[PDB]
């Protein structure tokens, strides 16, 4: 129930915003988030 | 309060995925890694 | 290339940890807060708190205001509508405001701008 | 197909997919954001659109 | 540019044709190519 | 700078920020 499968890559998860002449989105609520970088 | 919770949160988050992590530093070990196998074949081209 | 990582990192230190860097995606992904410095052997590490927009409800909007033949346009941020009622609010966040003159500079006939919608400004000085 | 997605988000959506969740916008109101970024106020572009 | 094409020499092929002699002639040499062998993949995942 | 309607923008309800003092705060409009 286990294999090794090949396939094509996916650059990511499709999406779409949809422009439109008089439509704006503005974010109601926010968030904090902390990365991490090493050098 | 929200936003310190939050951050309160990210700081405790950070710390669990870094133990969790394999190999989240791949750098630092990577250059070390390197600096080590390039001696180690110095070394061992002498016995040649 | 450990002198090209070592000054990537030490202008990093220099804007990221001592002031906020408005450079986008360079002190972490999103909009940048600060960052604290870890040490490590042979090496550094950051913590990049990032600042990152959440939910959003797409309302309308329009360029400009024009109250009497005048265009208005927002002092910051969009004129944004919830369906009845025309607000000004900031970049990303949704605080709406009633529409006085302090929020928006005139300028302009009301017949140039692409856009336009009607609605009425409100001012403290007349009811004063 | 990747620069192509580059393309679409900083045409429909400003520079705001480059932190989090892409929120639409007006492409001449995006301008008049660029424009407001280097000291010129929105009705100069939405005067000389 | 954003890199340039990977090459992967392979020392045995191209400094001993087909040649068992010159084969044990290299190997005798010590490990001097194992070395050119991972310098090129690692410029490969470095152009990757 | 004298604290006036000019220098600052009112938004809240004085019970939710930390660190709140009280103070005066002034005009031009109502004296004219
Ligand atoms: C936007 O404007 C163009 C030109 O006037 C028009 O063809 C198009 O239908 C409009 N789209 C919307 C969503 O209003
Ligand atoms: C914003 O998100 C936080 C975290 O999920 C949540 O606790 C808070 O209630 C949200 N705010 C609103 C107004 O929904
Ligand atoms: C907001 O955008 C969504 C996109 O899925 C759309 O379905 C909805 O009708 C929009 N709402 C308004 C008020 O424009
Ligand atoms: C729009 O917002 C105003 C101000 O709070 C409110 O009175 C009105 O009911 C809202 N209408 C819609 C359709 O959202
Ligand atoms: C806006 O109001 C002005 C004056 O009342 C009028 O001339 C114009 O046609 C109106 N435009 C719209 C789109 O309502
Ligand atoms: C500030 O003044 C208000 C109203 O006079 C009062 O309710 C409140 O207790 C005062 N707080 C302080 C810290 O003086």
């Amino acid at each position: 129930s286990q294999s090794i499968i090949a396939y094509t890559m996916s650059l990511g998860a499709e999406n779409s915003v949809a422009y439109s002449n008089n439509s704006i989105a503005i974010p109601t609520n926010f968030t904090i988030s902390v990365t991490t970088e090493i050098l | 309060k929200l936003i310190a919770n939050q951050f309160n949160s990210a700081i405790g988050k950070i710390q669990d995925s870094l133990f969790s992590t394999p190999s989240a530093l791949g750098k630092l070990q990577d250059v070390v890694n390197h600096n080590a196998q390039a001696l180690n074949t110095l070394v061992k081209q002498l016995s040649s | 290339e450990i002198r090209a990582s070592a000054n990537l990192a030490a202008t990093k230190m220099s804007e990221c940890v001592l002031g906020q860097s408005k450079r986008v995606d360079f002190c972490g992904k999103g909009y940048h807060l600060m960052s604290f410095p870890q040490s490590a052997p042979h090496g550094v590490v950051f913590l990049h708190v990032t600042y990152v927009p959440a939910q959003e409800k797409n309302f309308t909007t329009a360029p400009a205001i024009c109250h009497d033949g005048k265009a208005h346009f927002p002092r910051e941020g969009v004129f944004v509508s919830n369906g009845t009622h025309w607000f000004v609010t900031q970049r990303n966040f949704y605080e709406p405001q009633i529409i006085t003159t302090d929020n928006t500079f005139v300028s302009g006939n009301c017949d140039v701008v692409i856009g336009i919608v009607n609605n009425t400004v409100y001012d403290p000085l007349q009811l004063e | 197909q990747y620069t192509s997605a580059l393309l679409a988000g900083t045409i429909t959506s400003g520079w705001t997919f480059g932190a989090g969740p892409a929120l639409q916008i007006p492409f001449p109101m995006q301008m008049a954001y660029r424009f407001n970024g280097i000291g010129v106020t929105q009705n100069v572009l939405y005067e000389n659109q | 540019p954003v890199s340039m094409t990977k090459t992967s020499v392979d020392c045995t092929m191209y400094i001993c044709g087909d040649s068992t002699e010159c084969s044990n002639l290299l190997l005798q040499y010590g490990s001097f190519c194992t070395q050119l062998k991972r310098a090129l993949t690692g410029i490969a995942v470095e152009q990757d």
